[PDB]
RNA sequence: GCUCAGUGAUAAAGGAGGUAGGGGUGCAGAGACAGCCAGGAGGUUUGCCUAGAAGCAGCCACCCUUGAAAGAGUGCGUAA
């Protein structure tokens, strides 16, 4: 494993898909990690604060509770799907992969997405990362130049 | 899948001495002495090297049924009269407890009357806690069979698992509630 | 041993399954195949329940071929005595499935997927079936 | 245990052992797989 | 020489390594198989649909990366 990171896992962690600046509503985040331990009142302020550096998309949040009332979380990179939708300028993917295409992306696009979304992909070289996300567009109906 | 036959060389330390005469090998040790009768058509001798030897008449598929059988009835007695065997029994549920009263053991598993279990020969029973029921024995058939009778009363129900269960027995707790739609 | 036919003046005698002489085909279409051992009166409700089952475990794949065709009609007596010959269409129609002849054929797929496919198809057949391959 | 004529194994957790001329199939996974005759 | 069924002194489709004989094939001390110990990862929480379904209702897709090994993947399970 040339890419360190293999540590302890499975410790009662919850993962959601909230949007940068969206966590105040009760119905949404409410039922989510509400009976775990973390207070619904908190997190929200500490969420839209760190995600304020780029409000406009969804950022993978990792919530991990403890034996106390406190809590900790880490900000990750957006899905390799939503990114291909932004570069292609489309709302949703296609209904039939390959059969129907919704948009197309250049090599520079797939390359830029692999870089921005690198500190989350388990790879070694750059030519790989790009090819890793390339297979994602081939599922939502998005051919590459 | 499954491989081929394989003998398990189990003899000496001389903590167990064998003495065969006629289709009846005798097993001794620091604990006690066991005896088992074996059918004919087979021979057995005590090698000078220090290993329980056993041979067969022919290489027929039926011979393996015998040779591969007596092979164990000669080793289970060895470790049985040396290392010994002790089974731990644990109970679950309120009101369930184990208490000894001499040579007999009494239990209370829902039954209106306290059931009693007698202790046979070549077998010993001890109860450290009202939840633990250990029973030391020499051989395996006795100590084992005596474990089925003490669990024959009321086994662990697939809802809460109460009554009598072997040590580290995964009864696999199953949800009793039904009708729910995933 | 039947397939979709067309309207016509069909209404003749019964017939009689003779020796294996006639039937004795081989494996032309498809990789593997399936033959019979003893002649019989295979109805349409059997071939249809066997064909759909052949592709029931596949769904969208290769193609099914039928190198057979029914002929010998089937007349049955209602419940009365015997005044004349039967109708010929009360229940259905059949033919003759003598041994040596080929029935179902599968190809364009793997060996395993084409093996279990014939299995269920054989269950639909009232007469015992023999599994083959090629050569 | 369901009688039936054709027992046949159910899941990979089936050993299908013949006992007293009667082929049985004990499954430690789901008792529903436990069949008698076959 | 086989059956050890009392089958032979009724009875099918089908099911089961109960069992004898003959031939051949795959893996195999660059050490296979059963068992024991450990790993079984990341994007993809994938697309579509759905109140929700993140291997595991269903439809389509089912490629790629890091490696000794690990399929967007079998069975159980959760409202998810």
């Amino acid at each position: 494993a040339p890419k360190p990171g293999k540590a302890k896992k499975v410790i009662g962690v919850i993962k959601l898909a909230l949007e940068a600046g969206k966590a105040t509503p009760a119905p949404p985040v409410g039922p989510a990690l509400g009976s775990k331990g973390v207070n619904i009142m908190a997190f929200c302020k500490d969420y839209n604060a760190r995600t304020a550096d780029k409000p406009g998309f969804v950022i993978p949040v990792e919530i991990t509770v403890f034996d106390d009332k406190s809590f900790t979380f880490i900000l990750k990179t957006p899905p390799a799907s939503v990114l291909l939708l932004k570069a292609s300028g489309a709302e949703k993917g296609s209904k039939d992969p390959q059969m129907e295409k919704v948009g197309k992306i250049t090599i520079d696009q797939l390359r830029g997405i692999a870089t921005e979304k690198l500190p989350d992909l388990n790879c070694t070289t750059i030519e790989s990362a790009m090819r890793i996300i390339a297979g994602t567009a081939a599922n939502m109906g998005i051919d590459i130049d | 899948k499954e491989s081929r036959i394989g003998k398990q060389p189990i003899a000496v330390p001389s903590n167990v001495t064998i003495a065969l005469e006629g289709q009846d090998l005798k097993v001794k040790g620091p604990l006690g002495e066991l005896a088992l009768t074996y059918p004919r058509e087979v021979e057995l001798t005590k090698e000078e090297s220090g290993f329980l030897r056993v041979k067969k008449t022919v290489e027929t598929r039926r011979a393996n049924q015998m040779h591969g059988l007596f092979r164990t009835l000669t080793d289970n007695m060895v470790v049985g009269v040396s290392k010994g065997f002790e089974k731990k029994l644990i109970l679950v549920g309120v009101g369930y407890r184990a208490t000894v009263d001499g040579k007999e053991l009494v239990l209370n598993l829902g039954f209106s009357h306290p059931v009693k279990m007698q202790i046979p020969d070549s077998l010993k029973v001890k109860v450290e806690e009202n939840t633990r029921i250990t029973v030391s024995g020499y051989d395996k058939s006795e100590i084992g069979q005596f474990a089925a009778t003490v669990r024959k009363w009321r086994p662990p129900e697939p809802y809460k698992g109460k009554g009598v269960k072997y040590s580290d027995e995964i009864v696999r707790r199953k949800e009793g509630k039904a009708g729910k739609k995933k | 041993m039947l397939s979709p036919k067309r309207t016509r003046f069909r209404k003749q005698h019964r017939g009689r399954m003779k020796g294996i002489s006639y039937r004795g085909n081989r494996i032309c279409f498809g990789r593997y195949a399936l033959q019979a051992l003893e002649p019989a009166w295979i109805t349409s409700r059997q071939i249809e329940a066997g064909r759909r089952a052949m592709t029931r475990n596949a769904r969208r794949g290769g193609k099914i071929w039928v190198r057979i065709f029914p002929d010998k009609p089937v007349t049955v007596r209602p419940a009365e005595t015997r005044m004349g010959s039967g109708k010929g269409s009360p229940e259905y129609w059949v033919a003759v499935v003598k041994p040596g002849r080929i029935l179902y054929e599968i190809s364009g797929v793997a060996e395993n997927i084409a093996r279990r496919a014939v299995a269920i198809a054989a269950s639909k057949m009232p007469i015992r079936t023999q599994f083959i391959i090629s050569g | 245990m369901k009688v039936r004529s054709s027992v046949k194994k159910m899941c990979e957790f089936c050993k299908t052992v013949k006992r007293r001329g009667r082929v049985y199939v004990i499954c430690s996974s789901n008792p529903k797989h436990k069949q008698r005759q076959g």
